[PDB]
This record gives structure tokens, C-alpha cells and sequence, in this order.
RNA sequence: AGUAAGGUCAGCUAAAUAAGCUAUCGGGCCCAUACCCCGAAAAUGUUGGUUAUACCCUUCCCGUACUACCA
RNA sequence: AACUAUUCCAAAAGUUAAACAACUCAACCACAAAGGGAUAAAACAUAACUUAACAUGGACUAGCAAUUUCGGUUGGGGUGACC
RNA sequence: GUUUACCAAAAACAUCACCUCUAGCAUUACUAGUAUUAGAGGCAAUGCCUGCCCAGUGACACCAGUUUAACGGCCGCGGUAUU
RNA sequence: ACGAGCUACCCAUGAGCAGUUUAAAAGAACCAACUCAUCUAUGUGGCAAAAUAGUGAGAAGACUUGUAGGUAGAGGUGAAAA
């Protein structure tokens, strides 16, 4: 494992986050850290967006997982591809790898009119999905989460329960 | 003023070695006297006044044996000469 | 024990003034430079670098003087010429071929188009044309004539860019300045004064060089032809 | 300032009297200096607003050297001192205890900064037939702005809007100050597609 | 310009006051008292000396100014 | 005198896997010679000891080399 | 070592800050663009750079220079040899 | 011309000449000067000349590299025209 | 700590070089004052802790010389004789 992604693991940890709408009824983005956190609301508020930002109801997401596919030990081990086909596809999907292997990977979820609760539980598939190339405890496998819309940003969710 | 081992080492030749403070020009306020004076001072002197939270409790509060310094002397006695009259 | 220096005069004057030779003792009185010492005895004449200097502040126009005589002046490789106008005499540097009875002009009014180089005139960078030789550069606007001023040596202006003039020494060193500062067009004087022969060992002595001393000091590596690349042009201009 | 400690031992004096120096006693060594620690920073109260800092009666804590040369001096700030502590804490019990205060927090005056100086794009797609709503405004400015606002914070001029054209919103933070952002309302871009068209053309 | 003085040759400055007379609201002790130096005391300063009756000799040259004949006009001798 | 130090095909070099070039011998090309192309032969100064030899040591022999100073 | 000169780091002072690689295969839209098939996060939990003159601490290079010695036996010492 | 005052007055040192090297510039040296200038050195007028060599060392460049009017260097063995 | 009143060099301020030969005040030439000290002989506790006698080199210059000041031992000064 090379000393420059250690680095860059340990900043995306660094990052500062709360919990919760801050007292400030508007606020800048860059004064407060990162809110949005619940799986059931992002998926809702994606919709939402839809709404705001008039598009299509259909819309794949494409989940970015900031994935510690690293310091398992001092050698770090390699990208893989394993293939689960997900309880509720979308109209055996193999996971792709970043280029730059800069420990984020782009992984198609489901579309944007499935129900928050069948998209929520291709997620949980998802992460076990992920961990699975490398299942030891030794090492956290996720850091941070990002889920975003065809025409939204992502948000930050709170994995760290669905870990398990 | 001192003496020092090179090299850390006891074995290792004995050098005369001088260790001089770092020193810098600020102008200071004082409320008392509300005149500003440009005085040499070091940064443990800057510590020392954000310590007593104030220049002129910094004059005020230490002794002389602490301060060390004529100018801080005649400083606190214009002060003190100052609230007393 | 410190010691005075000689230059104690204040107000400018034309007539030589006296002069004290130091031998290369420094204030203290130990020799700091060696080979100087034991010279015939010099008078010194107050000369003035600044080529721009009115009379009055009423009237900062250009001004036309008129030059009187060319003199030897033992101080300097160079001949200066006695110059007067209005109610003042100065000592300025003579140039390659200037002679009694002319008239020198002084200006600052920096032209758009050009002006005309004389061999005597001294006119702002700004103003004189690009192939213009040129003696007594000002490095910065008012401080005064500091650089080519022995003889022979005569620097070549090369460019004007962005409001800024750039000038090659004799060293073949480029020099960039102000375009407003001050100079002068033409060689100085006593051209052949590099071709000059020193006939004996005594006419360094009356110049005012010692002999050398004499341990044999062997060469370092410091000796052998030296083969450098020229160093990039000084510049005076502060860019903000 | 250095700290230094002799390498050789002192013999003891214990009876309140001055001990034996010899020269071998003048041999230090440098354990540690101060000026290559890693400092630490300074606590001040601010007695006024400052752009970026926190406002008026704040805590904030600066770095030590910025303290020294532009807060104290200037008056911006004051030695943030028990006794000083407590006069800026009873001052807010006044005016709050009647809703007086209208200062904002640390990072709320900054929000009024940026929205004094700022406009909003409000892009919208043709495609489908929209109708601007609070809700609606709220999302370009966490995307476009990067403004996390409240949905009842945005005042709309309660006119519908189905066209592009230039409006007006109002934003208030804390209930406080109400700041009225330009509005500019055009068609809709990816960002892909928008930043390579201009960005990288330009 | 070029000044035709010379820093060492012309007349040094005053030294520097003492630190005691800039705190106000404070006497310097000085040693004028005693009408010699003493080291540790601060430097008097003395009002311009004041001769109550003038002297041709040893008095100060008067202003050209104060000439009776003095003039504006500027006349070439 | 002492010390240093070397010998290898006819010759000069590099390796101890005794090789490379040239010379020598035989053949081809040309009117003939040389060049050139092709093929073959050829050695570890000497004695002894180095598992056994060779690069090593020893003995013999030739030749090379430095130094021989203060009074 | 000091000292002189060269270079780096630290101290000190100051400056600026919230960010870029689509391409429509279908197809909406009179445009300009659009929607489906991604438009994230992040910049760094401060960061980056400059800093005249003086000047402190810790290193690098060079100049100059400081401290101290230069074994023994030997048919006199050196040389060769020996311990 | 100069030197070991008090055992060496010289073939030694200096010297006009030639050449190399380092420096773009202000208030006490160099200098009240500014590269035809000023320092750190070598060799000795003039005249004819100053050959080859950057491997090593040193210096510069501070990287490749460049420098000997920088310190310094500037070869063996064997055969071959009657002798 | 004290010493540049001798000596090495320098900064001030002064003072000397007659005759002779040459368009010459030319680091030219003959020869005094003057300044150095080549060779030999006396002298060797001597007149002298470096001299006397004879003989010599320069003698308008990088020359002699008076007064006074400056540089001080890890240094000063030096047409290098340590
Ligand atoms: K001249
Ligand atoms: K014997
Ligand atoms: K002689
Ligand atoms: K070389
Ligand atoms: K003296
Ligand atoms: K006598
Ligand atoms: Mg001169
Ligand atoms: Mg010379
Ligand atoms: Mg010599
Ligand atoms: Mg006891
Ligand atoms: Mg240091
Ligand atoms: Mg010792
Ligand atoms: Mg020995
Ligand atoms: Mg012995
Ligand atoms: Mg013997
Ligand atoms: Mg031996
Ligand atoms: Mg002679
Ligand atoms: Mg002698
Ligand atoms: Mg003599
Ligand atoms: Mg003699
Ligand atoms: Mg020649
Ligand atoms: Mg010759
Ligand atoms: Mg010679
Ligand atoms: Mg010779
Ligand atoms: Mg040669
Ligand atoms: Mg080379
Ligand atoms: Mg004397
Ligand atoms: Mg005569
Ligand atoms: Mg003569
Ligand atoms: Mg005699
Ligand atoms: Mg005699
Ligand atoms: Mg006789
Ligand atoms: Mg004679
Ligand atoms: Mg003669
Ligand atoms: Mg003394
Ligand atoms: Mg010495
Ligand atoms: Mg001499
Ligand atoms: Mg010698
Ligand atoms: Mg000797």
C-alpha cells in the first residue's frame, strides 16, 4: 500500500460532517459540512429533484462509493470485479473499477422511479456485494458514500450502520 | 553564555557556544499612559502579555526580579505614580 | 585613532579644491587596499553628474548652455570641460569632440516622434532614437550619472518597450531603465587613452601605484580561460 | 527562547545556601527551543464584526499572530479574559431576553455576505412545462450557489413563472436579516455539456 | 541628487533622549544637580542659553535680516 | 649490496574456457606479384610442491627496476 | 569551532482562495439547448506563494583557522627487515 | 632601482610589456571614482614564437559540460633496404 | 598591559642637488655636497656591542632629509631576505 493513498484515505476521513439542518435557515454549502444522510430521504429527495429540476421519472443512479479497497496490510490488494445480480435489477451486473484506482467506483443502483425501499435494499446488497473481495476486519472496506441521480449531485450517506 | 559538546557527545571536543534571543520591533499601547512606544520585544514578552491579558496588567502584575528591564521599571512607576494621583 | 576624511565641503564651487591622498588605510589606519600610495599631489574639481539641474525652480524648462574651456583633470581618465549658463559655471565630462566656444543643450521633455542627436546634448531615453550611443547613464530618475563615464567607453541604447529603455554597457552587459532618465549622447573624451604607453617603472610611481609585492604565490584552480555565459539584464524598473 | 540543562551534575546545598559552580558545570545542551514548536492558537472576544470571523460578541479562536497586529490594535477584538468573558455574556442575555440581538451566528453574518454579491441561475428545461415554486428555488441554490436554504425562508414576488426572464427572491436568515437576490431564470444545461461549451472553450 | 556632504565629516545628530522623558506624568532625575556626569542618571536638557547682557565679542552673528539696510530687492555689487 | 619485479605460439597482446591479430605452411582469385577469400599447424621462462592442475608458491636462469643518505 | 561567503529548513511579516474535457443511438424543442445513458465528491480541515533591510535557532558547502602527535628493537641513526 | 641594520648586494625581488581572473556600483578604505575603470595574481622590455593534452585534481557550470598564458602531463616491445 | 623618538610602509608639513656635457630636469653622461657600503688591510675586551684608512656605486630621482601623526604580537609592515 503506497504511502500517497494512505494520505489521501486519511483526508477523506478528515473531512468534517454534521448531523442534522443546522439553525441558520439558509446557509452556504461551504460554511457547513455535509447533512443529508438518511438513505430513505436521499432517495426521496432524488425524486424530489426530479420534481425541481424537471426531467424524466426514470433515471439511473449511479452510486459512488468512496470504497477502502486498501491498507489491508502493508501490500495492498489488487481491483477485482465480482458479479452478484441484485434482488431487484433494473430494466448479474459486474462491478467496475476506477481507471485511476483512486478508491471510488461507479456502480449502477436501480432506476429512479423503483420505491426508496427496493433501491435501498439493492444498496445493502451492494455493500456486501463490495466487501466481499476483501471480508476481513482488519480494515474498514467503506468510507464515504455518495449517491447521485442523472441530474443530481450526491449525497453523503450514512453507511457506517448498513456496514454490517 | 556556555559551553557545548559537539555532536552531542561527551568524548567529542569542547566548544564555547553562545545562544542569543530573537528579537523584533512592535509598538505597543498602554491604556494607562494611552501613549505607543516602540520597544524591542521578544516573543516571550508577547506570550507573557497575552498571559496577563493586557500590556499594562503585563507591567503591573510582574515583579521587578521578572521583568528585568529599567525601561519596565520607570514604565510601572509612571503608571503606578499615574492611578495614585 | 579615527581619522577625517577630507571630503568636508558643502556648498559646490568650480575652483579646485584641496585633496588628501589615504594610501589604502582605512578610518582605523590599517591597510585595507595595497599598491597605493606615495603619488604627486592632486587638486580635485567639483564635478557635476547631474546633466539636468536648473538655476531656479521658477522656470523648470529646458535650458541652453554655452562651454568655455576643456581642461585635464587629474582624477578621473577623462578630460571635463568648464560649461556656464545664467549666473552658474559647472564641471560636466566632456565628450569625444567637444571644444571651446560651443553650445550644449539640456532638456527633459520626453517627444513623441524624436529629437535630433547632438554630440553634446543630453536628452531623456525616452526621447533619443534607438541607435543613439550614449555616456553618463542615470539609473534612476534624479539620482545622477553613475555608469560609462571613463574614457573611450560609450554605451549603445537597443531598445524601448512598454515605456522602459534598454541599454548595452561596455561591459556588453544589458541594462534596463526608466525611458525618463537623463543622458548623454556621444564617446567621452581622450579616446586613446587605453593606447597610452608607460614608458618606465617610475611613471606608475607618480601615478600613484606601489610595486607589488613579491612572494611567488602559486596559481589555484581559480586561473584558466574562463568560458561564461553572459548574465541576464539587470533591471532597475520595480514592477508593482 | 532556549532551554538548555549542564551535562555535568551540581553537587547539592540544602540549607537554603547558593551551591559550588565549577566550569565543568557551564557545558549545556539544547534540549529544546521554543520558536520550533508547533504554536497554538489565541482566544478572543470581538467587540465588532469582522467579514470573515465571528460578529459582534463572539468567541472566536484565531491564530495568535493575526490577534496581535490587526484585531487588538484596530479595536475589532479584546483580550478574551474570564472577567471579559462575562460582560459579553450578560450583554446577550439583554437583548435576547427581548429578541434584540439580531447579530447572527459565525457563520450566519457570512451568509449575508455572499448573498449581498451573488446570482442564481435558475435553469429549467422546456421539454416539460414548469412552474416555479419556493421549493423549487431552493434546489438551485445548493446546486448552482452552493446555498443550503430553507423552504420557508424564500419569499417568491408570488407571481407564476412558466418563461425565462430576470425576478427577484428573498432570502432571510435567523429571521433576521432579509437579503433580495437577483433572480435569473434560463434554460437548463448539463454541466458537462455547459462547462465544456464555455469553460473550456473559454 | 548627488549631496556634496559627507556623513562622517558633518556634525552628528543629538543622541538620543532617555526613555524617562517619554512616560508622562514623570520627573527624570538628572544629574544636573550635581553639575557633572554621572553614569545611570538621565541627560539634562538645558533651555537656549540666555546672556542678559549682550556682549560684542562672544554674542551670536545677528541675522542678515536684521541689517536696517537689508532688502527684498536683490542688488548685484 | 639490498629490495622490487617479469618471462606464454616465430612476434605482440588477452585470458588460464590457453583466445585474438599478424607472421609461417597449403590451396583459390590475377597475365604474374601484393591485396583479398578459404583451410591447416603452432605455445604457459625453469625445478619442486600445489586433492589434480592452471593463473599460485618454490628452485634454477635471463633480463628489467629503484635506492645507496647525515657528518 | 569561531568568523567570512554560498544554499536549505524553522521563526517572523505579507498575499490569494472556493473550480473546467459533453456530443442527442432514441428524441423533445421554432431558437439556444434539452431530457434518457451519471451533472459526484473534493480542492487543504487551512492551503499555497512572496518577502527588501536587519536578524534568531538547527543543518549543508567552501574559504580562513584552532587543538595534538608523528611507535620500538637496530654492532651509531636513516633505509631494508623484524615485533 | 631594491633586499638579509651586525658574515651573502647576487644570476634573488621589483620593473615598463604581454596575459589570465573577479566585480554593473555611493556618503570614512577601493572613491568623492564607474569596465579605456578598480582589485587578486603569473611571467618579465623589444624581435621571432608560445606546439599537443580536460583522463586525474582544482575552479566554473554548480546538469550534461566548459577551462591548462590552472595545478600538472606530453610511451613501450618486435621485425624491416649486402653491413 | 606598555612600546613605530631605532626600523618597514604610509598620511601631513617643510627643506636641499653646485659646476660640466646636450634642442633636454632624458628613472642619459663626467664629477662634488649629500646617500648607500663593493674589495682589501688594520681593529677582534677595538675609537666603535659593526669602526678607522685606501678604494668604490648612485648623485634632477622608484632621490636624499628635518619636524609631527597613523598601523601592535592569533598582529603591524614587507620592490619575500621567513
Ligand atoms: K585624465
Ligand atoms: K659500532
Ligand atoms: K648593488
Ligand atoms: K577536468
Ligand atoms: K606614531
Ligand atoms: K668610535
Ligand atoms: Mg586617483
Ligand atoms: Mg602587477
Ligand atoms: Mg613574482
Ligand atoms: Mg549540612
Ligand atoms: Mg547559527
Ligand atoms: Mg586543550
Ligand atoms: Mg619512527
Ligand atoms: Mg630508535
Ligand atoms: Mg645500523
Ligand atoms: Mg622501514
Ligand atoms: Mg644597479
Ligand atoms: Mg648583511
Ligand atoms: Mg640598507
Ligand atoms: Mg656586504
Ligand atoms: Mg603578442
Ligand atoms: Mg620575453
Ligand atoms: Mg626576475
Ligand atoms: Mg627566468
Ligand atoms: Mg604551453
Ligand atoms: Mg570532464
Ligand atoms: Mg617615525
Ligand atoms: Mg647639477
Ligand atoms: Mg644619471
Ligand atoms: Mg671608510
Ligand atoms: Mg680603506
Ligand atoms: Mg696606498
Ligand atoms: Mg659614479
Ligand atoms: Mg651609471
Ligand atoms: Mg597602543
Ligand atoms: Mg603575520
Ligand atoms: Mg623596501
Ligand atoms: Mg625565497
Ligand atoms: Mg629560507
Amino acid at each position: 500500500a503506497s504511502d500517497e493513498k494512505k494520505d489521501d484515505i486519511e483526508k477523506i476521513k478528515s473531512y468534517p460532517f454534521m448531523e442534522g439542518e443546522p439553525e441558520d435557515d439558509v446557509y452556504l454549502k461551504r460554511l457547513y459540512p455535509r447533512q443529508i444522510y438518511e438513505v430513505e430521504k436521499a432517495i426521496h429527495l432524488l425524486k424530489k429533484f426530479q420534481v425541481l429540476d424537471f426531467t424524466n421519472p426514470n433515471q439511473g443512479v449511479y452510486l459512488d462509493l468512496t470504497l477502502d479497497m486498501t491498507l489491508g496490510k502493508k501490500k495492498k490488494v489488487e481491483p477485482f470485479a465480482s458479479v452478484l445480480s441484485l434482488p431487484y435489477p433494473f430494466t448479474g451486473h459486474e462491478i467496475k473499477v476506477d481507471e485511476e484506482r483512486e478508491n471510488f467506483l461507479e456502480t449502477k443502483i436501480a432506476t429512479l422511479n423503483m420505491s426508496s425501499d427496493q433501491i435501498a435494499a439493492n444498496l445493502q446488497a451492494v455493500i456486501n456485494e463490495v466487501c466481499r473481495q476483501r471480508p476481513l476486519n482488519l480494515g474498514p472496506f467503506v468510507v464515504r458514500a455518495f449517491l447521485r441521480s442523472s441530474t443530481s449531485e450526491g449525497l453523503l450517506i450514512k453507511i457506517e450502520p448498513l456496514l454490517p | 553564555l556556555g559551553h557545548r559538546y559537539v555532536n552531542n557527545d561527551k568524548l567529542s571536543k569542547r566548544v564555547r557556544k553562545v545562544w542569543k534571543p530573537q528579537l523584533f520591533q512592535r509598538e505597543l499601547y498602554s491604556e494607562i499612559l494611552d501613549k505607543r512606544f516602540t520597544v524591542t520585544v521578544t516573543m516571550r514578552t508577547l506570550d507573557l502579555i497575552d498571559q496577563a491579558c493586557g500590556f499594562d496588567f503585563y507591567i503591573l502584575k510582574t515583579p521587578k526580579e521578572d521583568l528585568c528591564s529599567k525601561f519596565g521599571m520607570d514604565l510601572k512607576r509612571g503608571m503606578l505614580l499615574r492611578l495614585a494621583r | 585613532a579615527t581619522s577625517v576624511s577630507w571630503k568636508s565641503r558643502t556648498k559646490y564651487t568650480v575652483m579646485p579644491v584641496k585633496m588628501r591622498k589615504s594610501g589604502g588605510r582605512n578610518h582605523t589606519g590599517q591597510i585595507q587596499v595595497h599598491g597605493i600610495g606615495g603619488g604627486h599631489k592632486q587638486r580635485y574639481r567639483m564635478i557635476d553628474f547631474l546633466r539636468f539641474r536648473p538655476e531656479h525652480e521658477s522656470k523648470p524648462g529646458p535650458f541652453e548652455e554655452k562651454v568655455i574651456a576643456v581642461r585635464y583633470d587629474p582624477c578621473r581618465s577623462a578630460d571635463i570641460a568648464l560649461v556656464a549658463g545664467g549666473n552658474r559655471k559647472r564641471w560636466i565630462i566632456a565628450t569625444e569632440n567637444m571644444k571651446a566656444g560651443d553650445t550644449v543643450l539640456n532638456s527633459d521633455h520626453i517627444g513623441r516622434m524624436a529629437v535630433a542627436a547632438r554630440e553634446g546634448d543630453a536628452h531623456p531615453l525616452g526621447a533619443l532614437p534607438v541607435g543613439t550611443l550614449i555616456n553618463n547613464v542615470e539609473s534612476e530618475p534624479g539620482r545622477g550619472a553613475q555608469y560609462i563615464r571613463a574614457a573611450g567607453t560609450c554605451g549603445v541604447l537597443l531598445r524601448k518597450v512598454n515605456g522602459t529603455a534598454i541599454i548595452q554597457l561596455p561591459s556588453k552587459r544589458q541594462m534596463q531603465v526608466l525611458e525618463t532618465c537623463i543622458a548623454t549622447v556621444g564617446r567621452v573624451s581622450n579616446v586613446d587613452h587605453n593606447k597610452r604607453v608607460i614608458g618606465k617603472a617610475g611613471r606608475n610611481r607618480w601615478l600613484g601605484k606601489r610595486p607589488n609585492s613579491g612572494l611567488w604565490q602559486r596559481k589555484g584552480g581559480w586561473a584558466g580561460r574562463k568560458i561564461r555565459p553572459l548574465p541576464p539584464m539587470k533591471s532597475y524598473v520595480k514592477l508593482p | 527562547t532556549v532551554i538548555v540543562e549542564r551535562w555535568w551534575k551540581v553537587p547539592l546545598a540544602g540549607e537554603g545556601r547558593k551551591p559550588r559552580l565549577h566550569r565543568r558545570h557551564r557545558v549545556y545542551k539544547l534540549v529544546e527551543d521554543t520558536k520550533h514548536r508547533p504554536k497554538d492558537n489565541l482566544e478572543l472576544v470581538l467587540t465588532q464584526s469582522v467579514e470573515e470571523l465571528g460578529v459582534r460578541g463572539d468567541l472566536v479562536s484565531v491564530k495568535k499572530s493575526v490577534g496581535r497586529n490587526r484585531l487588538l490594535p484596530q479595536g475589532l477584538a479584546v483580550y478574551a479574559s474570564p472577567e471579559n468573558k462575562k460582560l459579553f455574556e450578560e450583554e446577550k442575555l439583554l437583548r435576547q431576553e427581548g429578541k434584540l440581538e439580531k447579530l447572527q451566528t459565525k457563520a450566519g453574518e457570512a451568509t449575508v455576505k455572499f448573498l449581498r454579491r451573488c446570482h442564481l441561475e435558475v435553469g429549467m428545461k422546456n421539454n416539460v412545462k414548469w412552474e416555479l415554486n419556493p421549493e423549487i428555488v431552493a434546489r438551485h441554490f445548493l446546486r448552482n450557489l452552493g446555498v443550503v436554504v430553507a423552504p420557508h425562508a424564500l419569499k417568491l414576488p408570488e407571481e407564476p413563472i412558466t418563461q425565462r426572464g430576470e425576478y427577484w427572491c428573498e432570502v432571510t436568515v435567523n429571521g433576521l436579516d432579509t437579503v433580495r437576490v437577483p433572480m435569473s431564470v434560463v434554460n437548463f444545461e448539463r454541466p458537462k455539456t455547459k462547462r465544456y461549451k464555455y469553460w473550456l472553450a473559454q | 541628487a548627488y549631496e556634496w556632504g559627507v556623513r562622517s565629516t558633518r556634525k552628528p545628530e543629538p543622541p538620543p533622549l532617555d526613555r524617562v522623558y517619554e512616560i508622562p506624568g514623570l520627573e527624570p532625575i538628572t544629574y544636573a544637580g550635581k553639575m557633572h556626569f554621572m553614569p545611570g542618571l538621565a541627560r539634562p536638557v538645558f533651555p537656549p542659553w540666555d546672556p542678559g547682557w549682550t556682549h560684542p565679542k562672544f554674542r551670536r552673528l545677528p541675522p542678515l535680516h536684521e541689517h536696517p539696510l537689508y532688502k527684498d530687492q536683490a542688488c548685484y555689487v
